[PDB]
Protein backbone atom coordinates (compact mmCIF):
# COMPACT_ATOMS: atom_id res chain seq x y z
CA UNK A 1 0.00 0.00 0.00
CA UNK A 2 1.35 3.65 -0.76
CA UNK A 3 1.70 5.32 1.75
CA UNK A 4 4.05 8.69 2.72
CA UNK A 5 7.48 8.49 3.09
CA UNK A 6 7.96 4.34 0.87
CA UNK A 7 8.17 3.18 -2.30
CA UNK A 8 5.86 0.55 -3.66
CA UNK A 9 7.23 -0.94 -7.03
CA UNK A 10 5.48 -3.44 -9.59
CA UNK A 11 7.59 -5.26 -11.87
CA UNK A 12 6.53 -8.64 -13.49
CA UNK A 13 7.69 -12.45 -12.59
CA UNK A 14 10.57 -12.41 -15.07
CA UNK A 15 12.51 -9.71 -14.78
CA UNK A 16 15.06 -9.19 -12.19
CA UNK A 17 13.00 -8.16 -8.92
CA UNK A 18 15.58 -9.33 -6.81
CA UNK A 19 18.09 -7.23 -7.69
CA UNK A 20 15.95 -4.27 -8.52
CA UNK A 21 15.39 -5.05 -4.35
CA UNK A 22 18.76 -4.04 -3.34
CA UNK A 23 18.73 -0.98 -5.77
CA UNK A 24 16.28 0.21 -3.22
CA UNK A 25 18.07 -0.87 -0.22
CA UNK A 26 21.07 1.33 -1.38
CA UNK A 27 18.23 4.10 -1.84
CA UNK A 28 17.09 3.32 1.66
CA UNK A 29 20.47 3.64 3.00
CA UNK A 30 21.20 7.32 1.94
CA UNK A 31 17.49 8.34 2.11
CA UNK A 32 15.68 6.00 5.15
CA UNK A 33 13.25 5.59 2.11
CA UNK A 34 11.98 1.92 2.49
CA UNK A 35 11.09 0.70 -1.21
CA UNK A 36 8.95 -2.58 -1.49
CA UNK A 37 9.34 -4.30 -4.58
CA UNK A 38 6.08 -6.43 -5.96
CA UNK A 39 5.90 -9.07 -8.80
CA UNK A 40 2.38 -9.67 -9.04
CA UNK A 41 0.42 -11.72 -11.71
CA UNK A 42 -1.69 -9.86 -14.06
CA UNK A 43 -0.04 -6.86 -12.87
CA UNK A 44 -0.28 -4.63 -16.16
CA UNK A 45 -4.15 -5.40 -15.86
CA UNK A 46 -4.91 -4.63 -12.17
CA UNK A 47 -2.58 -1.60 -12.67
CA UNK A 48 -5.73 0.42 -14.53
CA UNK A 49 -7.74 -1.01 -11.97
CA UNK A 50 -6.68 -0.16 -9.02
CA UNK A 51 -4.83 3.26 -9.85
CA UNK A 52 -8.69 4.37 -11.56
CA UNK A 53 -9.12 4.46 -7.23
CA UNK A 54 -5.99 6.17 -6.37
CA UNK A 55 -4.04 3.29 -4.67
CA UNK A 56 -1.71 0.76 -6.34
CA UNK A 57 1.65 0.86 -6.33
CA UNK A 58 4.13 4.38 -7.31
CA UNK A 59 6.35 2.86 -9.67
CA UNK A 60 4.78 -0.08 -12.28
CA UNK A 61 7.70 -1.69 -14.58
CA UNK A 62 5.89 -2.79 -17.93
CA UNK A 63 6.90 -2.73 -21.84
CA UNK A 64 6.11 0.70 -23.27
CA UNK A 65 3.35 -0.58 -25.06
CA UNK A 66 0.87 -0.46 -22.50
CA UNK A 67 1.67 3.12 -21.23
CA UNK A 68 -0.21 4.86 -23.66
CA UNK A 69 -3.83 3.65 -22.24
CA UNK A 70 -2.58 4.25 -18.83
CA UNK A 71 -2.03 7.63 -19.61
CA UNK A 72 -4.90 8.80 -21.70
CA UNK A 73 -6.74 7.71 -18.45
CA UNK A 74 -5.05 10.03 -16.41
CA UNK A 75 -2.83 7.55 -14.42
CA UNK A 76 0.64 8.53 -15.03
CA UNK A 77 2.69 11.57 -14.31
CA UNK A 78 4.34 13.42 -16.33
CA UNK A 79 7.89 12.48 -16.12
CA UNK A 80 10.44 16.31 -16.62
CA UNK A 81 13.65 15.12 -16.51
CA UNK A 82 16.29 18.44 -17.25
CA UNK A 83 18.46 18.15 -19.83
CA UNK A 84 21.34 16.92 -18.52
CA UNK A 85 19.27 13.72 -17.13
CA UNK A 86 17.45 13.22 -20.22
CA UNK A 87 21.05 13.36 -22.41
CA UNK A 88 22.01 10.09 -20.45
CA UNK A 89 19.31 7.94 -21.86
CA UNK A 90 19.22 7.07 -25.97
CA UNK A 91 16.57 9.61 -27.90
CA UNK A 92 14.83 6.62 -29.58
CA UNK A 93 14.09 5.14 -26.12
CA UNK A 94 12.71 8.56 -24.91
CA UNK A 95 10.62 8.30 -27.73
CA UNK A 96 8.58 4.99 -26.85
CA UNK A 97 7.45 6.72 -23.58
CA UNK A 98 6.00 9.94 -25.26
CA UNK A 99 2.48 10.33 -25.36
CA UNK A 100 0.49 12.77 -27.08
CA UNK A 101 3.68 14.99 -26.32
CA UNK A 102 4.27 13.80 -23.01
CA UNK A 103 7.45 11.72 -21.41
CA UNK A 104 5.39 9.39 -19.20
CA UNK A 105 7.68 7.06 -17.65
CA UNK A 106 11.70 6.28 -17.71
CA UNK A 107 12.63 3.88 -20.43
CA UNK A 108 14.95 1.07 -18.91
CA UNK A 109 15.87 -1.30 -21.48
CA UNK A 110 14.86 -2.52 -25.29
CA UNK A 111 13.84 -6.06 -25.17
CA UNK A 112 13.56 -8.47 -28.55
CA UNK A 113 12.93 -11.71 -29.16
CA UNK A 114 15.65 -14.29 -30.27
CA UNK A 115 16.11 -17.87 -31.00
CA UNK A 116 18.21 -19.15 -28.68
CA UNK A 117 19.40 -23.23 -29.39
CA UNK A 118 21.77 -26.04 -27.67
CA UNK A 119 24.50 -26.02 -29.23
CA UNK A 120 25.16 -30.00 -27.70
CA UNK A 121 21.92 -30.78 -29.26
CA UNK A 122 22.25 -28.44 -32.47
CA UNK A 123 25.40 -27.33 -33.79
CA UNK A 124 23.63 -25.48 -36.42
CA UNK A 125 21.05 -23.94 -36.10
CA UNK A 126 18.33 -23.54 -38.70
CA UNK A 127 18.34 -20.65 -40.51
CA UNK A 128 14.62 -20.78 -41.79
CA UNK A 129 11.35 -21.56 -40.31
CA UNK A 130 10.81 -24.06 -43.21
CA UNK A 131 13.30 -26.64 -42.47
CA UNK A 132 12.30 -27.16 -38.64
CA UNK A 133 9.37 -29.72 -39.51
CA UNK A 134 12.54 -32.06 -40.65
CA UNK A 135 14.86 -31.27 -37.83
CA UNK A 136 12.32 -32.40 -35.36
CA UNK A 137 12.00 -35.55 -36.89
CA UNK A 138 15.20 -36.16 -36.48
CA UNK A 139 15.25 -34.76 -33.27
CA UNK A 140 12.09 -37.22 -32.49
CA UNK A 141 13.66 -40.39 -33.67
CA UNK A 142 16.61 -39.61 -30.58
CA UNK A 143 13.78 -39.11 -28.23
CA UNK A 144 14.26 -34.66 -28.52
CA UNK A 145 11.84 -32.20 -29.85
CA UNK A 146 12.90 -29.34 -32.17
CA UNK A 147 11.34 -26.23 -30.38
CA UNK A 148 9.31 -25.36 -27.61
CA UNK A 149 8.04 -21.86 -27.06
CA UNK A 150 5.38 -19.97 -25.27
CA UNK A 151 2.44 -20.35 -27.28
CA UNK A 152 -0.32 -18.82 -24.58
CA UNK A 153 1.01 -15.51 -25.11
CA UNK A 154 0.75 -13.73 -28.82
CA UNK A 155 4.15 -12.10 -28.09
CA UNK A 156 5.90 -15.66 -28.71
CA UNK A 157 4.55 -15.95 -32.33
CA UNK A 158 4.16 -12.24 -33.50
CA UNK A 159 7.47 -12.67 -35.44
CA UNK A 160 6.33 -14.98 -37.46
CA UNK A 161 3.13 -13.70 -38.14
CA UNK A 162 4.43 -10.31 -39.28
CA UNK A 163 7.46 -12.19 -41.36
CA UNK A 164 5.22 -11.93 -44.45
CA UNK A 165 3.52 -8.69 -44.16
CA UNK A 166 1.11 -8.95 -40.90
CA UNK A 167 1.47 -5.95 -39.06
CA UNK A 168 -1.01 -3.78 -35.95
CA UNK A 169 -1.28 -0.70 -37.11
CA UNK A 170 -0.63 1.50 -40.22
CA UNK A 171 -0.04 9.17 -37.93
CA UNK A 172 -1.16 5.62 -36.08
CA UNK A 173 -3.90 4.86 -37.94
CA UNK A 174 -6.85 2.98 -36.01
CA UNK A 175 -8.82 1.82 -38.82
CA UNK A 176 -5.68 -0.13 -40.94
CA UNK A 177 -5.46 -3.20 -38.97
CA UNK A 178 -3.17 -5.56 -40.72
CA UNK A 179 -3.80 -8.95 -38.72
CA UNK A 180 -6.04 -10.77 -41.62
CA UNK A 181 -3.72 -9.57 -44.77
CA UNK A 182 -2.09 -12.52 -46.53
CA UNK A 183 1.12 -12.20 -44.40
CA UNK A 184 -0.60 -13.16 -41.31
CA UNK A 185 -2.72 -16.07 -42.54
CA UNK A 186 0.87 -17.75 -43.76
CA UNK A 187 2.39 -16.99 -40.66
CA UNK A 188 -0.49 -18.21 -38.51
CA UNK A 189 -1.20 -20.90 -40.58
CA UNK A 190 2.41 -22.60 -40.22
CA UNK A 191 2.33 -22.73 -36.81
CA UNK A 192 -0.79 -24.28 -37.18
CA UNK A 193 0.76 -26.54 -39.44
CA UNK A 194 3.39 -27.11 -37.26
CA UNK A 195 0.85 -27.90 -34.28
CA UNK A 196 -1.09 -30.14 -36.72
CA UNK A 197 2.14 -32.33 -37.92
CA UNK A 198 3.14 -32.74 -33.97
CA UNK A 199 6.30 -30.99 -33.91
CA UNK A 200 4.58 -28.47 -31.31
CA UNK A 201 1.95 -28.95 -29.00
CA UNK A 202 -1.01 -26.27 -28.61
CA UNK A 203 -0.81 -25.73 -24.57
CA UNK A 204 3.05 -25.14 -24.68
CA UNK A 205 3.07 -22.10 -21.93
CA UNK A 206 6.29 -20.08 -21.09
CA UNK A 207 7.28 -22.35 -17.86
CA UNK A 208 6.63 -25.92 -20.09
CA UNK A 209 9.02 -24.31 -22.74
CA UNK A 210 11.56 -23.28 -20.18
CA UNK A 211 11.67 -26.44 -18.27
CA UNK A 212 12.21 -27.99 -21.78
CA UNK A 213 14.89 -26.38 -22.95
CA UNK A 214 16.82 -25.93 -20.12
CA UNK A 215 16.52 -29.54 -19.30
CA UNK A 216 17.72 -30.27 -22.38
CA UNK A 217 14.68 -31.65 -23.67
CA UNK A 218 14.27 -29.58 -27.11
CA UNK A 219 16.89 -28.24 -29.33
CA UNK A 220 15.62 -24.65 -29.54
CA UNK A 221 13.16 -21.86 -27.74
CA UNK A 222 12.00 -18.47 -28.72
CA UNK A 223 12.63 -16.01 -25.24
CA UNK A 224 14.22 -12.75 -24.56
CA UNK A 225 17.20 -11.36 -22.30
CA UNK A 226 15.52 -11.97 -19.16
CA UNK A 227 15.77 -15.88 -19.64
CA UNK A 228 19.28 -15.95 -20.28
CA UNK A 229 19.84 -16.08 -16.28
CA UNK A 230 18.01 -19.52 -16.08
CA UNK A 231 19.90 -21.22 -18.82
CA UNK A 232 22.93 -20.01 -17.37
CA UNK A 233 21.90 -21.79 -14.22
CA UNK A 234 20.96 -25.01 -15.76
CA UNK A 235 24.24 -25.11 -17.47
CA UNK A 236 22.80 -25.75 -21.18
CA UNK A 237 25.85 -24.95 -23.74
CA UNK A 238 23.25 -22.37 -25.28
CA UNK A 239 23.74 -19.75 -28.12
CA UNK A 240 21.65 -17.12 -28.95
CA UNK A 241 20.82 -15.74 -32.88
CA UNK A 242 18.78 -14.49 -35.37
CA UNK A 243 15.50 -15.89 -35.55
CA UNK A 244 14.62 -18.39 -38.58
CA UNK A 245 13.66 -16.79 -41.59
CA UNK A 246 9.51 -17.24 -43.04
CA UNK A 247 9.25 -17.13 -46.91
CA UNK A 248 12.58 -15.88 -47.02
CA UNK A 249 11.64 -13.08 -45.36
CA UNK A 250 13.38 -12.31 -41.45
CA UNK A 251 11.04 -12.55 -38.72
CA UNK A 252 9.65 -9.28 -37.57
CA UNK A 253 9.15 -9.18 -33.27
CA UNK A 254 7.61 -6.79 -31.90
CA UNK A 255 10.20 -4.48 -29.92
CA UNK A 256 9.37 -3.57 -26.29
CA UNK A 257 11.45 -0.66 -23.97
CA UNK A 258 10.95 -1.71 -20.18
CA UNK A 259 9.67 1.27 -19.04
CA UNK A 260 8.71 2.68 -15.50
CA UNK A 261 6.03 5.18 -15.17
CA UNK A 262 4.77 7.12 -11.62
CA UNK A 263 1.74 6.48 -10.31
CA UNK A 264 0.00 10.04 -10.37
CA UNK A 265 -2.03 9.05 -7.67
CA UNK A 266 0.62 8.45 -5.60
CA UNK A 267 2.16 11.22 -2.72
CA UNK A 268 6.05 9.96 -3.41
CA UNK A 269 6.28 11.12 -6.78
CA UNK A 270 9.38 13.00 -5.99
CA UNK A 271 10.82 10.21 -4.08
CA UNK A 272 10.34 8.05 -7.12
CA UNK A 273 12.17 10.12 -9.53
CA UNK A 274 14.95 10.21 -7.30
CA UNK A 275 15.30 7.62 -7.05
CA UNK A 276 14.35 6.33 -10.77
CA UNK A 277 17.44 9.24 -11.90
CA UNK A 278 19.68 8.39 -9.84
CA UNK A 279 19.76 4.80 -8.45
CA UNK A 280 18.56 3.00 -10.65
CA UNK A 281 19.25 4.73 -13.93
CA UNK A 282 23.08 4.44 -12.95
CA UNK A 283 25.57 1.60 -13.96
CA UNK A 284 25.81 0.44 -10.83
CA UNK A 285 22.03 0.51 -10.44
CA UNK A 286 21.24 -1.38 -14.18
CA UNK A 287 24.32 -3.74 -13.35
CA UNK A 288 21.95 -4.90 -9.71
CA UNK A 289 19.02 -5.36 -12.05
CA UNK A 290 20.97 -6.92 -15.17
CA UNK A 291 23.18 -9.65 -12.68
CA UNK A 292 19.79 -10.51 -11.47
CA UNK A 293 18.15 -11.19 -15.09
CA UNK A 294 19.22 -9.38 -17.86
CA UNK A 295 17.96 -6.44 -19.44
CA UNK A 296 18.81 -6.38 -22.91
CA UNK A 297 20.08 -3.42 -24.55
CA UNK A 298 19.34 -0.60 -21.73
CA UNK A 299 18.48 2.84 -22.54
CA UNK A 300 21.49 4.46 -20.39
CA UNK A 301 24.17 5.04 -22.62
CA UNK A 302 27.11 4.44 -20.33
CA UNK A 303 25.89 1.06 -19.48
CA UNK A 304 24.56 0.18 -23.04
CA UNK A 305 28.34 0.68 -24.18
CA UNK A 306 29.57 -1.30 -21.35
CA UNK A 307 27.19 -4.90 -22.70
CA UNK A 308 27.16 -4.22 -25.98
CA UNK A 309 30.23 -6.62 -26.37
CA UNK A 310 27.77 -9.50 -25.33
CA UNK A 311 27.10 -11.57 -28.72
CA UNK A 312 23.54 -12.66 -26.82
CA UNK A 313 22.84 -8.64 -26.74
CA UNK A 314 24.37 -8.50 -30.29
CA UNK A 315 22.14 -11.49 -31.78
CA UNK A 316 19.19 -9.28 -29.83
CA UNK A 317 19.99 -6.21 -31.92
CA UNK A 318 20.20 -7.64 -35.00
CA UNK A 319 16.61 -8.88 -34.18
CA UNK A 320 15.59 -6.17 -32.83
CA UNK A 321 16.59 -4.04 -36.26
CA UNK A 322 14.77 -6.57 -38.38
CA UNK A 323 11.64 -5.97 -35.60
CA UNK A 324 9.44 -2.92 -34.83
CA UNK A 325 9.13 -1.14 -32.33
CA UNK A 326 5.69 -1.66 -30.70
CA UNK A 327 2.91 1.36 -30.87
CA UNK A 328 2.06 2.76 -27.29
CA UNK A 329 -1.42 4.09 -28.33
CA UNK A 330 -3.92 2.70 -25.84
CA UNK A 331 -5.70 0.41 -28.61
CA UNK A 332 -2.40 -1.82 -28.20
CA UNK A 333 -4.47 -3.70 -25.50
CA UNK A 334 -6.97 -4.70 -27.42
CA UNK A 335 -4.76 -5.15 -30.58
CA UNK A 336 -3.14 -7.76 -28.21
CA UNK A 337 -6.51 -9.23 -26.24
CA UNK A 338 -8.17 -9.86 -30.08
CA UNK A 339 -4.49 -11.18 -31.20
CA UNK A 340 -3.81 -13.91 -27.96
CA UNK A 341 -7.59 -15.33 -28.76
CA UNK A 342 -6.93 -16.06 -32.39
CA UNK A 343 -3.49 -17.61 -31.50
CA UNK A 344 -5.15 -20.22 -28.85
CA UNK A 345 -7.96 -20.93 -31.24
CA UNK A 346 -6.26 -21.40 -34.15
CA UNK A 347 -3.96 -23.37 -32.51
CA UNK A 348 -6.47 -26.04 -30.36
CA UNK A 349 -8.36 -26.09 -33.70
CA UNK A 350 -11.48 -24.40 -31.78
CA UNK A 351 -11.69 -21.76 -34.95
CA UNK A 352 -9.74 -22.04 -38.49
CA UNK A 353 -6.79 -19.62 -39.23
CA UNK A 354 -9.55 -17.68 -40.82
CA UNK A 355 -12.22 -17.11 -38.92
CA UNK A 356 -9.68 -16.81 -35.99
CA UNK A 357 -7.82 -13.92 -37.58
CA UNK A 358 -10.76 -12.61 -39.38
CA UNK A 359 -12.69 -11.92 -35.47
CA UNK A 360 -9.08 -10.28 -34.15
CA UNK A 361 -9.11 -8.03 -37.44
CA UNK A 362 -12.88 -6.74 -36.18
CA UNK A 363 -11.69 -7.20 -32.31
CA UNK A 364 -8.54 -4.98 -33.50
CA UNK A 365 -11.28 -2.85 -34.58
CA UNK B 1 11.97 25.74 -2.67
CA UNK B 2 13.12 27.12 -6.17
CA UNK B 3 13.40 30.52 -4.43
CA UNK B 4 13.82 29.68 -1.05
CA UNK B 5 17.23 28.42 -2.59
CA UNK B 6 18.19 31.75 -4.55
CA UNK B 7 17.20 33.13 -1.35
CA UNK B 8 19.91 31.35 0.87
CA UNK B 9 22.40 31.76 -2.04
CA UNK B 10 21.89 35.46 -2.01
CA UNK B 11 22.29 34.98 2.24
CA UNK B 12 25.84 33.22 0.91
CA UNK B 13 26.85 35.98 -1.23
CA UNK B 14 26.20 38.77 1.53
CA UNK B 15 28.55 36.79 3.91
CA UNK B 16 31.36 35.57 0.85
CA UNK B 17 31.72 39.76 0.21
CA UNK B 18 31.79 40.52 4.05
CA UNK B 19 35.08 38.44 4.57
CA UNK B 20 36.25 38.74 1.23
CA UNK B 21 39.76 40.07 1.15
CA UNK B 22 40.95 39.21 -2.15
CA UNK C 1 35.28 7.72 3.66
CA UNK C 2 34.74 11.73 2.63
CA UNK C 3 31.24 11.58 3.75
CA UNK C 4 32.20 10.17 7.22
CA UNK C 5 34.45 13.24 7.22
CA UNK C 6 32.01 15.83 6.45
CA UNK C 7 29.67 13.99 8.73
CA UNK C 8 31.90 14.65 11.53
CA UNK C 9 31.95 18.36 11.28
CA UNK C 10 28.25 18.38 10.01
CA UNK C 11 27.26 16.29 13.54
CA UNK C 12 29.09 18.34 15.63
CA UNK C 13 27.57 21.52 14.36
CA UNK C 14 23.85 20.04 14.51
CA UNK C 15 24.81 18.59 17.93
CA UNK C 16 25.36 22.18 19.67
CA UNK C 17 22.08 23.36 17.91
CA UNK C 18 20.03 20.42 19.25
CA UNK C 19 21.68 21.03 22.93
CA UNK C 20 20.46 24.52 23.12
CA UNK C 21 17.17 24.57 21.96
CA UNK C 22 17.13 21.88 24.24
CA UNK C 23 16.70 18.57 22.71
CA UNK C 24 18.60 15.46 23.95
CA UNK C 25 18.88 12.95 20.24
CA UNK C 26 20.33 9.73 20.16
CA UNK C 27 23.99 9.91 19.20
CA UNK C 28 23.75 13.85 19.61
CA UNK C 29 24.22 13.17 23.39
CA UNK C 30 27.25 15.37 23.67
CA UNK C 31 30.92 16.42 22.36
CA UNK C 32 33.73 14.77 23.06
CA UNK C 33 35.07 16.40 19.33
CA UNK C 34 38.51 18.19 20.31
CA UNK C 35 42.35 20.48 15.47
CA UNK C 36 39.33 19.56 13.68
CA UNK C 37 36.93 21.69 16.72
CA UNK C 38 38.35 24.51 15.01
CA UNK C 39 36.11 24.35 12.35
CA UNK C 40 33.09 23.29 14.24
CA UNK C 41 33.88 26.80 16.27
CA UNK C 42 33.98 28.68 12.59
CA UNK C 43 30.79 27.12 11.78
CA UNK C 44 28.95 28.27 14.08
CA UNK C 45 30.42 31.41 14.84
CA UNK C 46 29.44 32.41 10.81
CA UNK C 47 26.86 30.31 10.94
CA UNK C 48 25.30 32.30 13.03
CA UNK C 49 25.79 35.47 11.85
CA UNK C 50 24.30 34.46 8.74
CA UNK C 51 21.25 33.36 10.52
CA UNK C 52 20.73 36.10 13.31
CA UNK C 53 21.45 38.76 10.10
CA UNK C 54 18.07 36.63 8.43
CA UNK C 55 16.25 36.21 11.72
CA UNK C 56 12.49 35.66 10.28
CA UNK C 57 13.61 33.82 7.32
CA UNK C 58 15.20 30.81 9.53
CA UNK C 59 12.04 31.64 11.64
CA UNK C 60 9.71 30.81 9.24
CA UNK C 61 11.47 28.46 7.09
CA UNK C 62 9.35 25.36 8.27
CA UNK C 63 6.24 26.65 7.92
CA UNK C 64 6.53 27.86 4.09
CA UNK C 65 8.52 23.90 3.31
CA UNK C 66 5.94 22.23 5.11
CA UNK C 67 7.74 18.89 4.92
CA UNK C 68 6.11 15.71 4.98
CA UNK C 69 7.77 11.97 4.54
CA UNK C 70 7.02 12.66 0.95
CA UNK C 71 8.71 15.56 0.53
CA UNK C 72 11.77 15.76 2.81
CA UNK C 73 14.31 14.20 1.09
CA UNK C 74 13.23 15.61 -2.61
CA UNK C 75 12.79 19.39 -0.96
CA UNK C 76 15.96 19.42 0.80
CA UNK C 77 18.10 18.41 -2.45
CA UNK C 78 15.82 20.57 -4.63
CA UNK C 79 17.03 23.62 -2.16
CA UNK C 80 20.66 22.52 -1.82
CA UNK C 81 20.65 22.37 -6.28
CA UNK C 82 19.37 26.23 -6.30
CA UNK C 83 21.76 27.24 -3.86
CA UNK C 84 25.14 26.31 -5.77
CA UNK C 85 23.33 26.03 -9.23
CA UNK C 86 25.30 29.35 -10.04
CA UNK C 87 27.98 28.85 -8.38
CA UNK C 88 29.88 27.89 -5.08
CA UNK C 89 31.41 30.10 -2.77
CA UNK C 90 33.12 29.34 0.69
CA UNK C 91 29.48 31.75 2.44
CA UNK C 92 27.15 29.65 -0.21
CA UNK C 93 28.77 26.62 2.01
CA UNK C 94 27.95 28.34 4.89
CA UNK C 95 24.16 29.33 4.01
CA UNK C 96 24.22 25.53 2.78
CA UNK C 97 24.67 24.09 6.40
CA UNK C 98 22.39 27.07 8.26
CA UNK C 99 20.06 25.63 6.07
CA UNK C 100 20.54 21.78 6.80
CA UNK C 101 21.38 22.57 10.57
CA UNK C 102 17.75 24.33 10.80
CA UNK C 103 16.16 21.55 8.59
CA UNK C 104 17.60 18.92 10.71
CA UNK C 105 16.75 20.59 14.34
CA UNK C 106 13.34 22.48 13.67
CA UNK C 107 11.63 21.09 10.66
CA UNK C 108 12.52 17.88 11.13
CA UNK C 109 11.49 17.27 14.79
CA UNK C 110 7.74 18.62 13.74
CA UNK C 111 5.21 16.54 14.96
CA UNK C 112 4.26 14.67 11.58
CA UNK C 113 8.06 13.80 11.81
CA UNK C 114 9.91 11.80 14.21
CA UNK C 115 13.71 12.17 15.75
CA UNK C 116 14.77 9.54 13.05
CA UNK C 117 15.26 12.58 10.47
CA UNK C 118 17.85 14.42 12.48
CA UNK C 119 20.45 11.72 11.76
CA UNK C 120 19.11 10.95 8.00
CA UNK C 121 19.28 14.58 7.30
CA UNK C 122 22.97 15.16 8.91
CA UNK C 123 23.36 12.53 6.07
CA UNK C 124 21.61 13.99 3.41
CA UNK C 125 24.11 17.08 4.31
CA UNK C 126 27.21 14.88 4.54
CA UNK C 127 26.65 13.05 1.19
CA UNK C 128 25.73 16.23 -0.97
CA UNK C 129 28.77 17.71 0.35
CA UNK C 130 30.99 14.67 -0.54
CA UNK C 131 29.24 14.04 -3.57
CA UNK C 132 28.67 17.74 -4.77
CA UNK C 133 30.83 19.71 -3.33
CA UNK C 134 34.35 18.01 -2.62
CA UNK C 135 35.99 18.92 -5.74
CA UNK C 136 35.72 23.00 -5.34
CA UNK C 137 36.19 22.36 -1.42
CA UNK C 138 39.88 20.61 -2.21
CA UNK C 139 40.02 23.30 -4.75
CA UNK C 140 40.35 26.21 -2.71
CA UNK C 141 42.32 24.16 0.02
CA UNK C 142 39.66 22.14 2.03
CA UNK C 143 38.47 22.82 5.39
CA UNK C 144 41.91 24.69 6.11
CA UNK C 145 40.93 26.87 3.20
CA UNK C 146 37.53 27.97 4.95
CA UNK C 147 39.43 28.82 8.29
CA UNK C 148 41.82 30.65 6.41
CA UNK C 149 38.88 32.34 4.77
CA UNK C 150 36.84 33.31 7.97
CA UNK C 151 39.86 34.48 9.80
O1 LIG D 1 4.54 -12.37 -22.53
C1 LIG D 1 5.57 -11.98 -21.58
C2 LIG D 1 6.54 -11.05 -22.27
O2 LIG D 1 5.81 -10.34 -23.35
C3 LIG D 1 5.53 -8.88 -23.04
O3 LIG D 1 4.95 -8.39 -24.18
C4 LIG D 1 3.53 -8.28 -24.02
C5 LIG D 1 3.20 -6.81 -24.07
O4 LIG D 1 4.23 -6.05 -23.41
C6 LIG D 1 1.88 -6.65 -23.40
O5 LIG D 1 1.34 -5.37 -23.67
C7 LIG D 1 0.97 -7.79 -23.88
O6 LIG D 1 -0.34 -7.48 -23.94
C8 LIG D 1 -1.07 -8.23 -22.99
C9 LIG D 1 -1.84 -7.23 -22.16
O7 LIG D 1 -1.05 -6.07 -21.96
C10 LIG D 1 -2.12 -7.94 -20.90
O8 LIG D 1 -3.06 -7.15 -20.11
C11 LIG D 1 -2.65 -9.34 -21.17
O9 LIG D 1 -3.63 -9.67 -20.31
O10 LIG D 1 -3.17 -9.47 -22.59
C12 LIG D 1 -2.08 -9.21 -23.56
C13 LIG D 1 -1.47 -10.52 -23.87
O11 LIG D 1 -2.45 -11.43 -24.27
O12 LIG D 1 1.43 -8.22 -25.26
C14 LIG D 1 2.69 -8.98 -25.08
C15 LIG D 1 2.32 -10.36 -24.68
O13 LIG D 1 1.43 -10.91 -25.63
C16 LIG D 1 6.77 -8.07 -22.66
O14 LIG D 1 7.30 -7.40 -23.81
C17 LIG D 1 7.84 -8.94 -22.09
O15 LIG D 1 8.73 -8.17 -21.25
C18 LIG D 1 7.19 -10.06 -21.30
O16 LIG D 1 8.15 -10.72 -20.52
Amino acid sequence: KIEEGKLVIWINGDKGYNGLAEVGKKFEKDTGIKVTVEHPDKLEEKFPQVAATGDGPDIIFWAHDRFGGYAQSGLLAEITPDKAFQDKLYPFTWDAVRYNGKLIAYPIAVEALSLIYNKDLLPNPPKTWEEIPALDKELKAKGKSALMFNLQEPYFTWPLIAADGGYAFKKYDIKDVGVDNAGAKAGLTFLVDLIKNKHMNADTDYSIAEAAFNKGETAMTINGPWAWSNIDTSKVNYGVTVLPTFKGQPSKPFVGVLSAGINAASPNKELAKEFLENYLLTDEGLEAVNKDKPLGAVALKSYEEELAKDPRIAATMENAQKGEIMPNIPQMSAFWYAVRTAVINAASGRQTVDEALKDAQTNSS
Amino acid sequence: TENLGRVLASFGDEINDKYRQV
Amino acid sequence: AQEDNYKRIVKSYVGEKLRKKGLKIRGYEGEELKPVIEIAKTLQRVGDELESANTDFFKNMCDQLQITPSTAYPTFQSIADEIFVSGKNWGRVVAFLTFGGNFAVHCALRADMGEEYVDRVVNWISKYMAVNLDYWINQQGGWDGFLIFFE
